[PDB]
Formats: structure tokens, C-alpha cells, sequence
RNA sequence: GGUGAAAUUCUUGGAUUUAUUGAAGACUAACUACUGCGAAAGCAUUUGCCAAGGACGUUUUCAUUAAUCAAGAACGAAAGUUAGGGGAUCGAAGAUGAUCAGAUACCGUCGUAGUCUUAACCAUAAACUAUGCCGACUAGGGAUCGGGUGGUGUUUUUUUAAUGACCCACUCGGCACCUUACGAGAAAUCAAAGUCUUUGGGUUCUGGGGGGAGUAUGGUCGCAAGGCUGAAACUUAAAGGAAUUG
């Protein structure tokens, strides 16, 4: 039977959203049924930061991070990203952690 | 102090490009991609290959005119992954740790105001 | 607008439709404003314009066909010129016209 | 025998008191009593004749000269026109796309006439019957009807003869073939039903 | 008293030539015969004869136009293109 | 058996006037031989350096600037305004969820007759004490703010070329006049010009181009 | 078999019986 | 270049990378949300024009004019069809490189139709909330969208205001969530799926074991693909729903 009150995800009072393509497998998928992870990560990394300023002009420079929004397909979101799977009760909890 | 070039590290998957040009961009200074410095074809993008290619590029840069460079890192872009490849990090590391100067580096990845249908079909690439 | 003013002139005032009778009014100086439909030929336009400055009558070039200038004045036949003999309640004579 | 109307256009004679009448090919939208302006310094409106060098790209122009002053060559059939795709002011040229799809570079002094030729869409209507075609070529030339060279005897045609109607050898003929040989698809660099959009790049 | 279900003017060709040719021809016949509005005087008196030639019953203006219709789709989208490019040479 | 480096002509790039360092960087061309000289060949290339790198201060860390090389003399080649960009990181930071983005643009002509298209961006801010977690505008606000930003920007241009417009842009004169008129509608925040592009240049005019040089 | 394919099965099956019948029209 | 790995393929034709400009068609990223609007389909760049709408405000107007509906009609995703245009992208078909025992596929390449638009068809989707419409009644809670009302509220300075954005309370009318369960249910669950053997507010529609089968047949609509209407013979003891433990 019915396994979710939000059905797939988060559509009430619309009837049509518009699809986005999945970053991983390219599968089209509704925007509100997708699963989005903001990717904000520094350009460099853990390691290269010390050797950055060491080889760099300017005091301390700036360090400009890169921001890109990720869109996953379920099946691709399941294969890696936010999934696990949850118990019948633990599913309900929309808390991010 | 120094004499400035411009880096432009294009890191996709299955290869990584490091080539410095003149500050106006119209004029080369060397190249040496990440496929060149090894041959498995499956190692084309790996950091160890990207490191070596960063070495050969930093050499010729200081072997002609350029003691310093600004870098623009880049991904495939367009309708594609938009997230950098594995060997853009190893390249930046090994070309600054090579003894060349660094400053004011940004991200030039092409990002559309989205369109031009992505490949792989509505059902997606399924394996 | 200008047709909303024109409809006022029509119901509260005196007017003549058509090229012959508005030369009657232009000759007698009985005319105050004359309206020239968009497409009416330039020779007629220039002749009506010549009688107009002789009577010191201001002229308004209506942008629309004699077909619609006829619906502007509430008639089912096309008219190429209207002559305002007596402005009604309407302000056409003293406004932007 | 021509699918597009003609416009008889009247001009004064600059060097003598008289009227000299010219025959243009009526561009669509041109009408009787209109004033037509021909010259380097003429304004850009449908019906006027201007040197290609004097119009911005995207201008659409008919009856356009190959060399300047040849009194018009390209895109005269009902519905056709050329587009200006650019100019190269030094060694002054202008580049045009012809109705065929071709691109060609002519002198910037070569004159076009603004707009498209009237009578377009004529080929969209089916002839429907032999006579309508009959009456067509009757005012053109004696090309109609056409016997299939495969229904003739050998003495008549390369395709002639046989105990069944068949071409018997490849119907693609060499450019270097000789008169009496060339009947077929001459110099054909491909053949078969064209699948896929054509549309020059 | 509607005389024919579909064929309309095309019912003169009878059973001949096949339906899809009559369809095609009827469309362009209805186009070419019909009376059109006259840009200049604004009575719908413009009729054809000799493809590409459209003239007006009274006021006797003659306009060159499409073969089966007064204004052709391309002619219009050329009319606006010439608008546009001319304004570039003005402003 | 070649190594064009053992051939190449060299060079250094000089910048325009209202800035810090008119010295910029170095380049490589080719020798000026008979038949394809180093001069007229390239020159008119374009170089993009952050203006915090050419103004020296770090309050300008964003805002890339495009210079175009016009004239050349004696291993010294000057340049002129070809455009202004933003850093991707700054924008991609600036656009945060929970708020309303606003953009607008206009095409306009300057005194010296360069035509340009300038852009703008703004974001609705929560004002301190606001307990609702998002703070969105009213879409009638959005049309209004665009209208004022439009009328404002059409005034700041057509002042004396980009010479004065660059001088107007550098200390963000527009950003506050925007913020001024806007606050009578909605609070917002950020509010930069974010881009401008050059789509029509008037003509060389060696007399005018030399006015940034000395 | 998938209902969709089972439906296409008899869609075809009908157009063929449609055919054979009209050959006797 | 592309993959788990490769190959087909591209490269004195300087490919891939770079710079400058230009062209074409499509699209509207981020902002975008348990947020808006529309009868449903569906609808995210700007601006002008064109008409339309709900909610609210109302000591305005009419006065039963209404509720729901066989027949009949408007609209109706995608694909598909006819005729032009357009034909960047992606891509049924087809052909290829691989993989396989095979591999007509999944992966890679080429790419026709298509994808977009105009004129006209088609009338179908898990067109879904798998939940008719109007009315009444039955229970708590914090957010929020739109309207309104109240305040010697905050923030805006100028000289107080006026505004605008905000805060707090109340009230309509929305999109939803939360907790309850008096109550309902085979359960899952449900502010309706409640006020039902203590069985009747008004009204439309559909179902009567499974398979046969949405088949045959007739009628009807359509260019067609097909749409609406729609049986029986025969067969059969289950098919099925939710929940439990394995
Ligand atoms: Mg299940
Ligand atoms: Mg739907
Ligand atoms: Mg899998
Ligand atoms: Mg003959
Ligand atoms: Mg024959
Ligand atoms: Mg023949
Ligand atoms: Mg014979
Ligand atoms: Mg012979
Ligand atoms: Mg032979
Ligand atoms: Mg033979
Ligand atoms: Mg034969
Ligand atoms: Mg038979
Ligand atoms: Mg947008
Ligand atoms: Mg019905
Ligand atoms: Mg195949
Ligand atoms: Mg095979
Ligand atoms: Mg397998
Ligand atoms: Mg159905
Ligand atoms: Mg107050
Ligand atoms: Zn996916
Ligand atoms: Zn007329």
C-alpha cells in the first residue's frame, strides 16, 4: 500500500512541477521530488592550503570557495548520498542531520 | 615583483588539462596534459598523472618567461557534471609546490541558464 | 482616452460625418476640431488641412482606419473624417487635442 | 509563361524631356501608384533599388545583379530572394545567400531591390490534371509531355529496348561523358531517397 | 441547406484525382477566390486574377502579393525585418 | 629543432588612467618581419585581472575588469575599458536560500559614444527583530525596485563616457543611490552592478584614446 | 506479461483481424 | 574522446585545450520553498498591451435568481497525424564498437523521424489526493500565503511626523504540517475515510467472484493510429486487500 503521505516528495496543490536532470545518471526527475545537496567546498583542500600561502603572493590572500547545487535521482541518491534507509517510524523525521 | 601568466586548469574525468598562457590569453606557454605522463587510458585523470604533468608544465613556464601565474580552475561544464575532476587538486598542489607564485584564482566553469537537453535520455544511464 | 472623449462628443453634441459636409463646416467656420482617419488618401488629407488653417481649425490625426473611426463615432459605416461643430460636455477642444 | 507579376515603372529622363518606362519584377507588397527610389543614397523600403553595399545585413533583396550594372540576375522567380550575410568594405564586397542555398560574394555596387518577389506559393497547389500542366508549358516551351527513355527502342535512347523495361546499366553518368551518353543522373555524387535535413551549414 | 458534407468548392472535380489532392487544392482555391480588405480605402473589394496580382473593385489600386493569397507569410516577416533594419539607419 | 621561444618577441602591458598601477603584465608575440609584423597582428587582445590586484586594496577582491589593447608604441602597449565582471565565488555566495533575488538591466549610450549594457542585482534582507525565517518581497515591490534601478542607471550612464562612468563605478556611487530610493519600498542588501558589457565602440580616435596616458 | 505489452499484443491482433475481414468486405 | 575496462571515432586537417568575435535554434539554471495561481491539462527572464479571476473590505445593488446533473458542449500532458516553417540540442528507427553461450538490449558511436512554431486533427496518461459536488455539525496546536482591523509596538531621522519594512493580538479566506482520538476502519490509516443495525440533509456517477476480455459484434467518431459505446459461449474455487511471523 501507500508508503508515504508526501507520496514521492513535497507536491501539494500543484499537479505539475518541472523536471530536472540528475547530476549522476542524468535521469529526469521532478524538481520537488528530487533531492538537493548544496556543494560548498573550498577550491583547494585539507592539504594544499598550507603550501598555498607558502607559494602565494598577498598576505593570506582570500580563499574563494565554490558553490554548486547537486540534484540526485533517488536511485542515484540511494546508491551513495543521503539515504541509508529508515525504519517505518524513522522515515517521518524530516530533521536534516 | 614577478612576471604574470595565467594557468587555467581544466580538470574533467578521464583527463586533466594544465596549460599556462599569456595574461591576455591569446598566446601560449607550453601545455602537458594529464594523459601524456602515463599510459593506461584508465589512469588518464589520476592525481599521480596530474602531478607529473603539473611538473613538466611548471618547468617550461619558468624555462621561458613566467615566474608567476593566476589560475582559473575548470570542470566539464555545460550540461555536464559541473563538479571538478580528481587531478585538478594534484595539479595546483604540485605547481605551487614546484616553486611558482600564485594569486587571485577563481572558477571559470561554464554554467548555463539551464538548457540544451542533457544526454542520457529521460530514463537515465542505467547500469 | 481619445475615443472615450469622442463618444462623449457624440452623445452630448453636434457633428458632421464625411468629406463633403465637413468642408461645408470648414468653409462656414462652424468647425472647431476635425478628425482625420489614418488611411484616408494624402491628397484629401492635404486639402482638408489647407481649408483647416484657413479657418484656423485645429486638426487631429486619428490613428486607425476609416472603418474604426466609424465605430469611434458609434456608426456602422466607415467614416474618413469627422467635424466637431459643437463640443458636448466633452473637453476634447481644450485637452491634449 | 512567368510565375511572378511584372511592375511597369515610369521614370523621368534626366538628359531629355520624355518618360522612359522600365519593367521590374514586382516585389510582393509593391502596389500601383507607389513611388520607387533607385540609387546609392535611396532609403530602404520594399520596392526601392539600392546597391548591396548600402544595406545592413539581414536585408532581403530581389532581382540582384551579379556584376554591378548587369541589370539584375539572381532570385527572380516568384517567391525567391537573396539575403545579405555580410560586407568586406576594403575591396568592397557583399556576401549573399542565394535561393539555391549557395553563398556568393559580389561587388558592393551590385544592385538589389528590397524585399521578395510576388506570386510566392505558386508551386504549393497541385496541377491536378494533365491539361493544367499542358496549358502551363504551352506558354513556356515544348518540353511536355515526357516519354520515358525506357519505353523507347535502343535506336532512340541509352535506356531503350529490352524484353522488360529496365535501365540495364547504372543511370549515373560521368561528367566526362559525351553527347548522346548523358541521360540519367549526371555527375551524381549520391542518389536514393534523401533522409535527413538538407540545409547548408 | 448545406449542399456537401466536405468537398465544398472541390466538388467540381467529382471522384477524380483522389481525396488528398482535392483537400490540398480546395485550401488554396478558397484562398485565391475570396474577397480581401483593401489597405488603402478599407472596403473588402480586393480579388485576384493572374497569380500574384490583387486589385480592388473600386479605387482601382493593384497590389502585388502571393500567388493564392494577398499577403504571404514570408512577405510579412520580411515587412517587419525591413522595419527593424531601417530604424537602425534612423536612430 | 625550433623552440619558438628562441624566436618570440616579448612585451609588457600598460594600463589606463583611473586606477593604481598602470603596469600590468607581460606577453609574447613574434618578431615583426616583413609580411606579418608583430604590431598590427594581435595587439587588440584582451586581458582580465582583478582590480583588487590593480587597485591594491582588498575591499575590491571581486569585480574583474576586461581591458582591450588598442595602440602600441616601442615595446609599450596601452589598453582601454572592455568590460566588467564579477567573481563566480562572490555571486555563488551571494545567492542564498530563504531570500528573494532581484535583477535588471538596460542598454544605453555614453558621451563618447560607447554603448553598453549594465546589470544589477539585489537581495531582500531580514531587518533586525524579524522573527519570520524567510523575508520575501511582494512582486509589486520587485517590479518597482527594477523600475527605480532602471531610471537610476539610465542617468549614471551618458555622463562623460566610461571615463567618468568607470570613475562613477569604482567607488560604487550607484550602489547607495539605489539603496537610497529603494529603502522606501523594501529593505534589501548587497546591491551591486555585477556586470557591464561593451557591444558598440564608436571609433579609434587616437586623439581621445591618448587622454589616459602620460 | 506486462499489461502494457499485453495491450499492444491485442492492439496488433485486432488490426490484423481488421485486415483479414476487409479482404472479404 | 569515452568506459568497470575498451573499442568504434577524432587528430600536419594542428586535433583536444586557448583567445577573439559571429551565427542558429532551444531553454529560462542559482534565487525555488512541504511557497503562488488556474476548472483540469498546466503555469517561473524583462517590459508594453489585451481582456479575465479569487480572497478581502462593504449600514451599495437585485431578491430565490439556487444545489447537482443523463443528453449535449468548451478545454484537455506526452506521443502520434496533415500542411508550411524551423531543424542548435537530445534523440523511437536503422547502422555500428563492445559486453554475452547468445545480447535483436542494458554501455559507447553515428543518426532518420521527432524534439520548437503556425494552421488543422487526435482526445488519451498511475490525466492520482488511486478519495464526486453543494450544505451542516464534531478538536486541539504552532508556522505560513492573501485581505482587513486594533497599538501613547520596534527599526527607518529630519524636526516630529507621513510612509515602507518589521513585532504583537484578533478575524476572514487559502496551500500544508504537528499532536490527539470522543469517533471510523479488515487493517494500513483517516478532521474525514467522523456525526452508520441508535441505519434517511440534497444530488450526479460507477461496482456485484476470478478468467474469458475491454475480446467478438453492431453503431459512432477519426486521415490514420485509434476513441466512445460494448456482449456471450466456455472455463473456473478461488482471484484479491491490509496486517503478522518466518
Ligand atoms: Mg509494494
Ligand atoms: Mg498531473
Ligand atoms: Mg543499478
Ligand atoms: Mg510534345
Ligand atoms: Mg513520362
Ligand atoms: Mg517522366
Ligand atoms: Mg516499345
Ligand atoms: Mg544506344
Ligand atoms: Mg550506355
Ligand atoms: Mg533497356
Ligand atoms: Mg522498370
Ligand atoms: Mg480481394
Ligand atoms: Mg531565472
Ligand atoms: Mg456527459
Ligand atoms: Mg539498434
Ligand atoms: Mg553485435
Ligand atoms: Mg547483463
Ligand atoms: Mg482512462
Ligand atoms: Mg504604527
Ligand atoms: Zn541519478
Ligand atoms: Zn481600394
Amino acid at each position: 500500500p501507500k508508503k508515504r503521505a508526501s507520496n514521492g516528495r513535497n507536491k501539494k496543490g500543484r499537479g505539475h512541477v518541472k523536471p530536472v536532470r540528475c547530476v549522476n545518471c542524468s535521469k529526469s526527475i521532478p524538481k520537488d521530488k528530487a533531492i538537493k545537496r548544496m556543494a560548498i567546498r573550498n577550491i583547494v583542500e585539507a592539504a594544499a592550503v598550507r603550501d598555498l600561502s607558502e607559494a602565494s603572493v598577498y598576505p593570506e590572500y582570500a580563499l574563494p570557495k565554490t558553490y554548486n547545487k547537486l540534484h540526485y535521482c533517488v536511485s542515484c541518491a540511494i546508491h551513495a548520498r543521503i539515504v541509508r534507509v529508515r525504519s517505518r517510524e524513522d522515515r517521518k523525521n524530516r530533521a536534516p542531520p | 615583483s614577478q612576471v604574470f601568466g595565467v594557468a587555467r586548469i581544466y580538470a574533467s574525468f578521464n583527463d586533466t588539462f594544465v596549460h599556462v598562457t599569456d595574461l591576455s590569453g591569446k598566446e601560449t606557454i607550453a601545455r602537458v596534459t594529464g594523459g601524456m605522463k602515463v599510459k593506461a587510458d584508465r589512469d588518464e585523470s589520476s592525481p599521480y598523472a596530474a602531478m607529473l604533468a603539473a611538473q613538466d608544465v611548471a618547468a617550461k613556464c619558468k624555462e621561458v618567461g613566467i615566474t608567476a601565474v593566476h589560475v582559473k580552475i575548470r570542470a566539464t561544464g555545460g550540461t555536464r557534471t559541473k563538479t571538478p575532476g580528481p587531478g585538478g587538486q594534484a595539479a595546483l598542489r604540485a605547481l605551487a609546490r614546484s616553486g611558482l607564485r600564485i594569486g587571485r584564482i577563481e572558477d571559470v566553469t561554464p554554467v548555463p541558464s539551464d538548457s540544451t537537453r542533457k544526454k542520457g535520455g529521460r530514463r537515465g544511464r542505467r547500469l | 482616452s481619445i475615443n472615450q472623449k469622442l463618444a462623449l462628443v457624440i452623445k452630448s453634441g453636434k457633428y458632421t460625418l464625411g468629406y463633403k459636409s465637413t468642408v461645408k463646416s470648414l468653409r462656414q467656420g462652424k468647425s472647431k476640431l476635425i478628425i482625420i482617419a489614418a488611411n484616408t488618401p494624402v491628397l484629401r488629407k492635404s486639402e482638408l488641412e489647407y481649408y483647416a488653417m484657413l479657418s484656423k481649425t485645429k486638426v487631429y490625426y486619428f490613428q486607425g482606419g476609416n472603418n474604426e473611426l466609424g465605430t469611434a463615432v458609434g456608426k456602422l459605416f466607415r467614416v474618413g473624417v469627422v467635424s466637431i461643430l459643437e463640443a458636448g460636455d466633452s473637453d476634447i477642444l481644450t485637452t491634449l487635442a | 509563361g512567368r510565375g511572378a507579376p511584372l511592375a511597369k515603372v515610369v521614370f523621368r529622363d534626366p538628359y531629355k524631356y520624355r518618360l522612359r518606362e522600365e519593367i521590374f519584377i514586382a516585389n510582393e507588397g509593391v502596389h500601383t501608384g507607389q513611388f520607387i527610389y533607385a540609387g546609392k543614397k535611396a532609403s530602404l523600403n520594399v520596392g526601392n533599388v539600392l546597391p548591396l553595399g548600402s544595406v545592413p545585413e539581414g536585408t532581403i533583396v530581389s532581382n540582384v545583379e551579379e556584376k554591378p550594372g548587369d541589370r539584375g540576375a539572381l532570385a527572380r522567380a516568384s517567391g525567391n530572394y537573396v539575403i545579405i550575410i555580410g560586407h568586406n568594405p576594403d575591396e568592397n564586397k557583399t556576401r549573399v545567400r542565394l535561393p539555391s542555398g549557395a553563398k556568393k560574394v559580389i561587388s558592393s555596387d551590385a544592385r538589389g531591390v528590397i524585399g521578395v518577389i510576388a506570386g510566392g506559393g505558386r508551386v504549393d497547389k497541385p496541377l491536378l490534371k494533365a491539361g493544367r500542366a499542358f496549358h502551363k508549358y504551352r506558354l513556356k516551351r515544348n518540353s511536355w509531355p515526357k516519354t520515358r527513355g525506357v519505353a523507347m527502342n535502343p535506336v532512340d535512347h541509352p535506356h531503350g529496348g529490352g524484353n522488360h523495361q529496365h535501365i540495364g546499366k547504372a543511370s549515373t553518368i560521368s561528367r566526362g561523358a559525351v553527347s548522346g551518353q548523358k541521360a540519367g543522373l549526371i555527375a551524381a555524387r549520391r542518389t536514393g531517397l534523401l533522409r535527413g535535413s538538407q540545409k547548408t551549414q | 441547406a448545406k449542399r456537401t458534407k466536405k468537398v465544398g468548392i472541390t466538388g467540381k472535380y467529382g471522384v477524380r484525382y483522389g481525396s488528398s489532392l482535392r483537400r490540398q487544392v480546395k485550401k488554396l482555391e478558397i484562398q485565391q477566390h475570396a474577397r480581401y480588405d483593401c489597405s488603402f480605402c478599407g472596403k473588402k473589394t480586393v480579388k485576384r486574377g493572374a497569380a500574384g496580382i490583387w486589385t480592388c473593385s473600386c479605387c482601382k489600386k493593384t497590389v502585388a502579393g502571393g500567388a493564392y493569397t494577398v499577403s504571404t507569410a514570408a512577405a510579412a516577416t520580411v515587412r517587419s525585418t525591413i522595419r527593424r533594419l531601417r530604424e537602425m539607419v534612423e536612430a | 629543432v625550433v623552440d619558438p621561444f628562441t624566436r618570440k618577441e616579448w612585451f609588457d602591458i600598460k594600463a589606463p588612467s583611473t586606477f593604481e598601477n598602470r603596469n600590468v603584465g607581460k606577453t609574447l608575440v613574434n618578431k615583426s618581419t616583413g609580411l606579418k609584423s608583430a604590431s598590427d597582428a594581435l595587439k587588440g587582445r584582451v586581458v582580465e585581472v582583478c582590480l583588487a590586484d590593480l587597485q591594491g586594496s582588498e575591499d575590491h577582491s571581486f569585480r574583474k575588469i576586461k581591458l582591450r589593447v588598442d595602440e602600441v608604441q616601442g615595446k609599450n602597449l596601452l589598453t582601454n575599458f572592455h568590460g566588467m565582471d564579477f567573481t563566480t565565488d562572490k555571486l555563488r555566495s551571494m545567492v542564498r536560500k530563504w531570500q528573494t533575488l532581484i535583477e535588471a538591466n538596460v542598454t544605453v549610450k555614453t558621451s563618447d559614444d560607447y554603448v553598453l549594457r549594465i546589470f544589477a542585482i539585489a537581495f531582500t534582507r531580514k531587518q533586525a527583530n524579524q522573527v519570520k525565517r524567510h523575508s520575501y518581497a511582494q512582486s509589486s515591490h520587485i517590479r518597482a525596485i527594477r523600475k527605480v534601478i532602471s531610471e537610476i542607471l539610465t542617468k549614471e550612464v551618458q555622463g562623460s563616457t566610461l571615463a567618468q562612468l568607470t570613475s562613477k563605478l569604482i567607488p560604487e556611487v550607484i550602489n547607495k543611490e539605489i539603496e537610497n530610493a529603494t529603502k522606501d519600498i523594501f529593505p534589501l542588501q548587497n546591491i551591486h552592478v555585477r556586470k557591464v558589457k561593451l557591444l558598440k565602440q564608436p571609433k579609434f580616435d587616437v586623439g581621445a584614446l591618448m587622454a589616459l596616458h602620460g | 506479461m506486462r499489461a502494457k505489452w499485453r495491450k499492444k499484443r491485442t492492439r496488433r491482433l485486432k488490426r490484423k483481424r481488421r485486415k483479414v475481414r476487409a479482404r472479404s468486405k
